[PDB]
């Protein structure tokens, strides 16, 4: 219930800091990180025997209401 | 893959020069249930690493079959040789 005891993160308990300053009047921030993980298959056996990692495809989107300036 | 490269290079680099104990290579296909005696092709080993495989290593090899592995070597064949072989 209270901030000092809740177990979960919420929109009201987080601040988004860019270049040392807090972002004002954002609406959502969402981040996708995909490793391009792929399994290694084989003749004679139908199932893959390990996964391996290709490219660190890492992204964050910021959506914000336009401050009158700044 | 480095050990594979070193093995192929030991079989190929001192093949025409120096001397190699083995005369051929035994190629075992447990998955296909087939066996053959092989020698490096003229195309030979080909290794390549690519953009969309930053951590991996791909190998491409071609071989030529000397013959079936179940048969014996030409030099290790015994003829009939009935009677004396040496005309004394």
């Amino acid at each position: 219930a209270s901030e000092a005891k809740q177990t979960v993160h919420t929109g009201n308990t987080v601040l988004l800091m860019i270049k040392g300053k807090p972002v004002g009047r954002a609406q959502s921030a969402s981040g996708q990180r995909e490793y391009g993980t792929t399994g290694v298959y084989e003749i004679g056996s139908i199932m893959p025997q390990e996964h391996v990692y290709l490219r660190y495809e890492g992204t964050i989107t910021v959506e914000r209401l336009r401050m009158k300036k700044e | 893959m480095e050990e594979l490269q070193s093995r192929v290079s030991e079989y190929a680099m001192q093949g025409g020069s120096g001397n190699v104990s083995g005369s051929y290579l035994q190629f075992f296909n447990f998955t296909d249930d087939s066996y053959y005696k092989v020698h490096l092709a003229p195309q030979g080993l080909k290794i390549t690493r690519s953009k969309d495989e930053p951590l991996l290593f791909r190998y491409e090899i071609t071989l030529v079959v000397i013959g079936s592995l179940t048969e014996a070597d030409r030099s290790a064949v015994t003829t009939e040789e009935f009677g004396n072989v040496k005309p004394n």
